[PDB]
């Protein structure tokens, strides 16, 4: 008998009640990141390893633009919300 | 796998 | 940059 | 043991819906950028072993079906399932084209006592999406 | 800069909307697992392989007794949300 | 490097608050089975090299100060900071023998803009507390 | 068991 709420992951691109910054024309930062992270240790690193590395790029590499002061150098962080019940690899 | 500080 |  | 057990014929299926345009009486902007992420995306999860597919701009009843019968199906000799949501948001909720719908709504088709197949396997959900309006100014 | 929401990290003993367990014998079910897993890997294992193991432990070892047929066999999963940005090992 | 920094003087102060008394006004009962767990923590985050305090049977207004000022010490020479709540909860918030006080506000006291000194540094809460009222029935 |  397991719980019925058991197993899922959320990664979200941002922390509750926040915005989620995009560029327009490179896309959105945690998507430039999850997929950096991904094609590069996609096969190699576990799940959490993972989404950690991309919490840390979106993070570092990234800063809002804008000709408008309130929108002006802001920054971002992801938030990863884990059910999970053992450690996942995609691969093997 | 194994994770490796 | 925009917002989502 | 400790891991996952990726021992299946099929990693699993992956959901992608991409939202760019909407209707006017919701107020919400064109997500100019998005069309990259979705092919990024589609890529990516597709070299892990994904069969992956992306469906545009959905409609609130759209994306609730997608999710509910995609629960439905047999997951059998699937590893896992995956779903990714690129749109416009707020706290706890997601936008269609022609409105706003509870994230919780999408997700809890995959309940185990929903979704027997994909019991004791992982379900994963990755939302890029506003959660509200406030603004992170930083540090140094 | 660096992101104000950054390097949190919270370990909740159930999900959003959910009751929380406790054995007034032995104490809650999340703080018995997340010692039982501590004293042993503690200090050889990251800090979501610990929480991850937790998870795991709260869902398959633990279920409800009560006299009331509303509120016995009934079961939980821990809920973990991080906004690290790195590994973190508590030994070295 | 991949990995927190953790060559500090010490590795951090462990914060526990142990609540198990509430006014009756709360409708709240008392936590048995919760002093077993503060001894269990506490025995454990000392043992992992933790500066362990105990606080027990706090008002609202008690954990938001004695947060506040663990905030306004000085971090400098340490490599995390950990808070554990043992209380009664409901979503998104957590119970004092006062009352209601908002799980935000507790941990918002250490964002990196208001308190410098465990910027980069991993900041963990451990949270023993009720969110609702939803059972999960299981299956299998 | 107790609820919390």
């Amino acid at each position: 008998k397991i719980p019925v709420e058991a197993d899922f992951l959320f990664a979200y691109s941002t922390v509750p009640g926040y915005y989620s910054w995009r560029s327009p024309g490179r896309g959105s930062w945690f998507v430039q990141a999850l997929c950096s992270i991904l094609e590069e240790h996609g096969k190699d690193l576990e799940i959490m390893q993972i989404l950690t590395r991309v919490n840390d790029r979106v993070a570092r590499h990234f800063e809002s633009q804008s000709d408008d002061p309130h929108f002006h150098e802001k920054k971002q962080i992801p938030c990863v919300v884990s059910m999970l019940t053992k450690e996942l690899y995609f691969s093997q | 796998q194994g994770h490796g500080e | 940059d925009m917002q989502x | 043991t400790y891991q996952y057990n990726m021992n299946f014929e099929k990693l699993g299926k992956c959901i992608i819906i991409n939202n760019k345009n909407f209707d006017k009486v919701t107020g919400m902007g064109v997500r100019n950028g998005t069309d990259k992420d979705a092919e990024a995306l589609f890529k990516c999860f597709r070299s892990l072993g994904f069969d992956v597919i992306v469906y545009n701009d959905c409609s609130c009843a759209k994306m609730q079906d997608l999710l509910k019968k995609a629960s439905e199906e047999d997951h059998t000799n699937a590893a896992c399932f995956a779903c990714i949501l690129l749109s416009h948001g707020e706290e706890n909720v997601i936008y269609g084209k022609d409105g706003v719908t509870p994230i919780k709504d999408l997700t809890a088709h995959f309940r185990g006592d929903r979704c027997k197949t994909l019991l004791e396997k992982p379900k994963l959900f990755f939302i890029q999406a506003c959660r509200g309006t406030e603004l992170d100014d930083g540090i140094q």
